[PDB]
Parts: C-alpha cells; structure tokens; sequence
C-alpha cells in the first residue's frame, strides 16, 4: 500500500471482488494521508450463492401462490375483506437427482450455505439462445414475452454441466433482448441454457436419500423473498360493471357443486334440535380446472391471479 | 377516500406505519413489504416484518398497553439495549391504505419498557400519557429543608451562569476525574447533574453523587459516557437556607421552613 | 430401501408479518441426518447390534457417521509426505473452508486399508482443480487410480431413542432393523 | 346494523327488576357549618313490589 | 370513543333501533381484524330539579 504518486499520474487498481465470505458486505476502507482528512471508501453489498442444480422433468414442478384476506362476515350473508398481502409469496416444489459430481458438490453445498439466500433460476422459464453470444458483448438479444424479466433483476446462463454458469445484471427489457451493464466474460453458443433468477431460501432442508454409492435423490422446495410484480387483468367480458369468467372448465376430474350456509345454532340438547336460519340465503360453491397448452393462456391465467389477490376481488 | 377504502368491501389494504420521534430525530417504520412515502417521509421496511397485538382503551392505564413486535436488530429499539435513554421517545402510529395519500391517526404514546425475549425478535411495551396518573400529587412537606430541586419551575434559580464545559481527564469504571473542578471548594458539585449531547439535540443526563477535589462520582457508573467528548457539568443546591443565600442569594424563593415551629400546638398540655 | 439426508437447522425465528418474512441464522451451523438399515444373518451379528444399542443409551453416547458418497474424487497423485491433496473443483473452498462438520476423511484404498484425517483449510487452485490440505501425513504415495470414495465423516448420534429389532426367522437367523443419525457438537466442543 | 358494519351481537343481560333497591340515603356535607347531612331518595313503584 | 352514544339495529334478533353509550373498546386493526365494542343501554342525566 505505501507507494509514491508521481505528479500528473493516475494510478488505477484492479479492485477484485471474490466469490468467498461472509453474507453481509460491511466493510470500510480508510486511505489516511497525511495533512488531509481521512478518506474513507465504503464497500458496501451482500454474497449470496446460486442454485446451479438442474431438476429433472418427470413429475410436475408445482408453483404455489399465498396470500393472507382474513375475511368476517355479519349475521347475514354479507362479506367485508381486508386483503392483508400485496405481494403474494411464491413457493416451488421440485424433485432433483445428483451421481456424477454434482453429488459431492450438493452436499457440500448444503452443509456449508444451509439456510441462507440463494439465486434460484426459474426452471420452467427455460430458454435456449438462438445465436452464439459473444464475450465482452453488451446485451443479450432473446424472446422475452411472458417471461419472469424484469429491469433491474438477474439473469443466468447455463451449460450442460452445474460449473458452466455466470450470472449478470439486467437492466431493461427491450421486447427483443436484456439491456447488460457488465459484459459477459465468457461467450457460450447455441445451446446453453437462460434462466430468470429470483432470490430464494430454502424454506426446508431437503431430506436426502441414497440411491447407491454416489446418488442422492432430493425434494427441494424453494421460497421466493422478493416481490414478484405482474400485470393484472381480467377477462374482457363485462356484466353489470364486472369481469364474468368465460372459460369452460376442464372435465377430465368429476367436479360437483354445493350450498354453502350459515346454518350455525343449531342448538341440540337431549330430546330434539331445532335449527334456525339466520339469513335464509344460499351461497354455492364451484370448482374449476382448466389447460393451459401455451404461454398466452398462462400469462393471463397468472395475471388473474393476481388480479384477484385472493378472495378479496369478485367475478 | 381512507374512510371510502375502510367503507369498500373490495378495496381493503390495510397498512399501519410507525413513526418514533425524539426531538429532532425521527424513526420511520411499515410493516408492509415494501417502503412507504408520507408526508414527504419514506418507511422503512424491516426484514422479517413489524407488528403490534391490537388497541385496547378501556380506561384502565395497566390494562391499555400497546406491544409491538420487530427483530432484536431494531435500530430504534436498540438505543435500549445497554441504557434507557434520558428522554422518552414519543410513538405515533397512522394507518393507511397502500396508492393512498391520506392517512389517520390511531394511536400516541411513549416507551414505556423494551426486552428481546429472542434473538430474532423484540418486545417493545409502549404506555400512554393516562398512566402517570397512578403516583401521588401530594408534593408537599412541612420540612426544614428546600424540598425543591435546583433549577425547578419553583426555585426560579438561573443555572446557565453556572453551566461549566469542560473535557474530562480520566475516566475510570465509576469516577470521571477533570482538574479544572479541582478549583472548587469540596462539595460545590455535589447533587448537580452532567448532560452531554448524544446525537442532534438531544442530550442524556446523569447525576452525581458527590464531589471531591478532581473526582467526580457519577451514580450508576461512568459507561456511555465519551472519553473525549465535550461535557456540560451544573453545580447541586443543598437545599439548606443558609446554601441556598449564600451560594445562590435566592433567599426569597425559599420554599423551606427553618424556624417556624417543630411542633408547637395551640392544643397541647403545657406550654412550658 | 433408499435412503435420504437433510440439513437440520436451527432456524426459527421466520418473523413473518404481512408484507414480507426474514430469516435469521441463529447459529449458521447445519447438523446433518443420516439414516442407516442393516441385516443380521446371524447370532454373533445380533449380540453386537444389541450390545451397541444398549452403549448407545439412546441419544446420550455419541459416535462417528461415515457416510458412503463419492463427493471427492482425486485428480493427482499426492507424496505420502505431502498434505496438499488436490480434488475437482466442487466449490469447497467457497463453502467448507474449516468449520465443525464435513472436515474429515476417510480414503479407503482398495486393498481395504482405510485413513482418517482431518482437513485443515482449502485453497481455491483452478476452477476445476483444488488444493485442499489435510492434518498430517497420508502413509504412502497413492495415485487417483488407487481411491475408491472419501464418503466425508461426521460426528452423528441417534435421532430416535426407539430401536425396533424387527426378528424374522430365529436367533440364529435373518433380522432387520432401522436406525437414524444426526450431527452434534460434542467431543470437548 | 348487521348490513350497515355489524357483525355480531352475542351478550343480551336482559337484567332484573324484582331485585335493586327502593330506598337510598345519600349523605352530604353542607359548607356553611361543615356538620354531616343526608337526604332520602325513595322509589315507590319498586318499594311496592 | 368512549362514552359516544350510536344506534343498533338488529331486527333478526327482534331489537329495535336502540340507543347505547360505548363503554370497553379492544379492536384489531392488523391481523384477526375483530373490533369488538361493548355498550350499554343510555340512560343517564342529570335532572336539573
Ligand atoms: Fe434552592
């Protein structure tokens, strides 16, 4: 560090952030002179480590949508909601298997990161480039309709192999590629994998069983910790001033129908009851199930969702 | 459209924000997700959440607390955590419903206790200006002494001339030792109090046990108190007619009986 | 049967309100779980079961867990004098890098000679070659050919206290019976 | 009410009229003189009862 | 707040509009989101003969 400054002379370092360390990025560089105030330069950020496991397709990866509308209702038939979470938590449900050196490397994985945020790539928004990507280059020109991009997030290339990975900043979506502020240091061809990232915590240590000497099949389940903004629509149809859903429901699953009541006080005790109505009103209850065989549909099927932010909007 | 929001069975997103203010430092906390801004003041959002148990006003100062629930890395709450602040934060909560504006008051109060029954949360219990009404309001002896403390709304007693900067020499575990006090008489700063700034213009205060020489004894013990920080040091009054003119002349504010009788009835047995 | 392992934790303390949770490492340490299975076929295998459990006393006594993984693989031939054991890269040294759990080795020749050591700190070398060191010493000069697995150890106790010892035929016969495993710190620390 | 923001009514005490007293005394202190006086409230209809 | 007098209607319980005094207030504002009053039936003045 004690080294002369030539005059006119601009000396720039190579400031080398490793991989290696503790969580929370605290640090504090001071460059003291003498007859000059101290100038500190802050580093400030966190370290995070990225799952670079590739599940395996054979069951259903299952996506799950929570929100909290604790509802309460008068004595007659008449509903105030009171939607509590804005952004609803997402939790993924998955199976994976490891043999050839990602066993090794799994295990290692979890017993030192454990329970601390993770980079969970969204599986079932996989991509494959259309034309190589150059290193150094600025941009990455790739279908991004109706996918999990969004400015200011995370991206994440993949090869065949867990070590074939390098992550990057996005900072826009242009309808046709993700606008970089880092260039890729590594060029890979068609073929390689593209993965949106979201920062995820292992809501459950997996429970890990052994298929033989090295194999070990496990059931992540991942938590996202970030909000995951989407747009809101409903259906085009419109009656009386609200959405009506058009869609026809799936009959592959017998579904049946029932007359939900507030049929409470009943009030038996030794020779007969008697059971009262409080509001003599009906609600009935239905079920649906529909197939999505496209993106279009699952984008707006995912945008109706969370338009409808659990109970609280009708239709 | 907050009352509109609260009256709409569809539209409910409730959200409450908190807001700890001491003087001119002020705290601001939400418990949604996301950061919330304010009249101008941005939220912040505390990982893991912030939450309360619910408003009660039954009338009963024991009974109506309020208890608030956030992580142990509280930076508010952490002020606590080795001494009690001299000044009480004052807490005033609104609700608000999120892409509004308009917000309502529901509740303000101070601190009243802090604890961290884990370490990945914190208990705070805050009270209402309804329970300083539990101690007494006698405030009155008939007694030789003063029975005002220096400086008081009763004893009208100027302290600003008294007031004395100084940088202490030494501070030990219980003795804080400064040679420019050594030129008073033993005792001048006995029953005063030392009030140094801690941060904005907020000052904490600690009284002094005796005085003697370059030694001071501060009650308590000396920790938070700054090895090199300016210190603000303001004599004690006795309390004794004779301390009270001599050292101060404020005879005349006297709230103390010295001689007026003992105990002499008109009603006894025998006057001699 | 197949068996699985997890990562126990203590990591309560979620605080989850409405808007969004956030958890807390209380103590940042993973103590794994291991379960095991064996069969009898035997008297004398059935007294030493028996006499094993009864040590056990439950959760009380403590004893290592090998497991029986590959996670390590060698890439180079290491001196017996030298303690610079080079491995794949598997991110390691990012990850263990010294710390109670998953530092200690069992070579496991194929001869049938095994050693036990015990890792000291890990170097990144290449992104697909390491250095990690070891204790002391390794006895002979062994090359990558020479490795069967490494099948990290870790200081385990039951996770059960009930033992069911499910007799099939006779004493002198087949039996079966399950066990689980996890970690603890113990051994003066 | 029940459509207009109520959600639930549970406790009735319908109460009870045999019960409750039918005369009281209250006492005073008049400041002129500062000696101990009462007055009788008295209610007829339930004294009867 | 306490001690404001308001209306309750209730007609499945066969209670016409009535009027009550406020008296112990728990509401939940986050959370169970229960206001829960308790009232009494208004009866009190002062009679200024
Ligand atoms: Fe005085």
């Amino acid at each position: 560090p004690p080294l002369g400054f030539a005059a006119l002379e601009e000396r720039t370092w190579t400031v080398s952030i490793g991989t290696d360390g503790p969580p929370v990025v605290n640090a504090r560089i001071v460059w003291r002179l003498q007859g000059e105030p101290n100038l500190v330069l802050v580093i400030t950020g966190n370290r995070i480590i990225a799952w670079t496991f590739a599940p395996d397709w054979g069951d259903s990866i299952v996506e799950r949508l929570s929100a909290s509308t604790n509802i309460l209702q008068s004595e007659s038939a008449v509903t105030q909601r009171r939607a509590m979470r804005l952004a609803p938590r997402r939790e993924f449900d998955a199976n994976m298997y490891a043999v050839d050196r990602e066993r090794q490397l799994l295990d290692m994985t979890l017993f030192g990161w454990g329970a601390r945020i993770w980079a969970l790539p969204i599986w079932p928004d996989i991509q494959l480039l259309h034309q190589p990507l150059a290193a150094g280059s600025l941009g990455i020109p790739c279908d991004t309709a109706g996918l999990d991009f969004r400015d200011g997030g995370l991206a994440m290339l993949r090869g065949e192999d867990a070590f074939t990975y390098e992550v990057v900043e996005v900072k826009t979506v242009t309808a046709s590629g993700l606008d970089l502020v880092r260039p890729v240091q590594a060029a890979w061809g068609t073929g390689s994998r593209l993965y949106p990232v979201r920062t995820a915590q292992l809501t459950e240590q997996p429970t890990l069983t052994r298929l033989t000497d090295t194999a070990q099949s496990a059931r992540v389940s991942f938590l996202v910790m970030e909000p995951s903004a989407w747009p809101e629509l409903m259906p085009a149809t419109t009656y009386r001033g609200r959405p009506v859903l058009e869609q026809r429901p799936d009959e592959s699953e017998d579904l049946t129908s029932s007359y939900q009541r507030l049929l409470s006080t009943l009030d038996n005790g030794s020779a007969i009851p008697r059971v009262t109505d409080v509001a003599g009103m009906a609600l009935p209850v239905i079920g649906h199930r529909w197939i999505g065989m496209g993106r279009a549909e699952r984008s707006a099927f995912r945008s109706l969702v969370y338009a409808l932010r659990g109970q609280q909007k009708p239709l | 459209s907050f009352n509109s929001r609260e009256s709409s069975l569809a539209d409910g997103q409730p959200v409450r924000l908190y807001q700890f203010s001491r003087g001119a430092i002020r705290w601001s906390y939400n418990s949604s997700d996301r950061d919330i801004t304010y009249q101008n003041q941005i939220f912040r959002t505390v990982p893991g959440g912030i939450t309360d148990n619910g408003i009660i006003c039954s009338g009963d100062p024991q009974s109506d607390q309020f208890v608030i629930t956030a992580p142990a890395d509280l930076d508010v709450a952490l002020l606590y955590k080795t001494r009690s602040p001299s000044d009480a934060i004052d807490l005033v909560v609104y609700d608000m419903h999120y892409g509004d504006a308009e917000a309502a008051v529901s509740w303000v109060g101070q601190i009243g206790d802090v604890d961290w029954p884990t370490v990945d949360s914190c208990r705070i219990t805050c009270v209402s200006e309804d329970e300083l009404m539990d101690q007494p309001g006698l405030t009155d002896t008939y007694c030789r002494t003063c029975t005002a403390i220096v400086g008081d709304h009763r004893c009208k007693v100027n302290l600003v001339p008294y007031r004395v900067t100084l940088t202490p020499q030494s501070v030990s575990a219980w003795v804080i030792s400064s040679g420019v006090v050594a030129g008073y008489a033993d005792g001048w700063f006995t029953g005063g109090y030392v009030e140094w700034q801690v941060d904005g213009d907020n000052y904490d205060r600690r009284f002094i046990e005796q005085h003697a020489g370059a030694d001071l004894h501060i009650l308590g013990g000396t920790e938070g108190i700054p090895a090199g920080g300016q210190l603000r040091v303001y004599p004690g009054c006795d309390g004794l007619a004779q301390t009270c003119d001599d050292k101060f002349s404020n005879l005349p504010n006297f709230r103390g009986f010295n001689a007026m009788q003992g105990k002499s009835p008109f009603d006894g047995d025998q006057v001699w | 049967e197949d068996l699985t392992s997890s990562y126990q934790r203590l990591l309560s303390t979620l605080d989850n309100g409405s808007a969004i949770p956030r958890v807390t490492d209380v103590a940042g340490m993973a103590l794994p779980v291991i379960g095991h299975r064996w069969i009898g076929m035997g008297r004398a295998e059935r007294s030493a079961f028996r006499s094993l459990v009864y040590a056990l006393r439950g959760q009380q006594k403590p004893l290592w867990v090998p497991t029986h993984a590959d996670d390590l693989t060698l890439v180079a031939t290491v001196s017996q004098l030298s303690t610079a054991l080079d491995v794949r890269n598997i991110g390691y040294a990012r990850f263990a890098n010294g710390r109670p759990g998953r530092r200690d080795i069992r070579i496991e020749l194929y001869d049938g000679t095994v050693y036990h050591r015990r890792i000291l700190t890990s170097t990144e070398l290449d992104a697909d070659t390491e250095r990690v060191a070891i204790d002391a010493a390794l006895g002979r000069l062994v090359e990558p050919t020479d490795v069967a697995r490494i099948c990290f150890m870790a200081l385990c106790s039951a996770a059960s206290d009930v033992v069911e010892i499910e007799h099939v035929t006779d004493s002198e016969g087949v039996a079966t019976a399950a066990l689980t495993f996890k970690g603890v710190r113990d051994d003066e620390f | 009410d029940e459509d207009s923001g109520l959600l639930e009514i549970t406790q009735e005490k319908t109460g009870s009229t045999s019960l409750a007293p039918s005369q009281l005394i209250v006492k005073y202190i008049d400041q002129i003189d500062g000696a101990q006086r009462q007055i009788i409230v008295n209610n007829n209809a339930v004294a009867a009862s | 707040n306490p001690g404001q007098p308001f209306l309750i209607r209730s007609t499945p319980r066969g209670i016409p509009e009535t009027v009550v005094r406020v008296g112990r207030i728990e509401d939940n504002f986050l959370g169970d989101g229960k206001i829960t009053l308790t009232v009494v039936q208004d009866q009190f003045n002062l009679p200024a003969t």
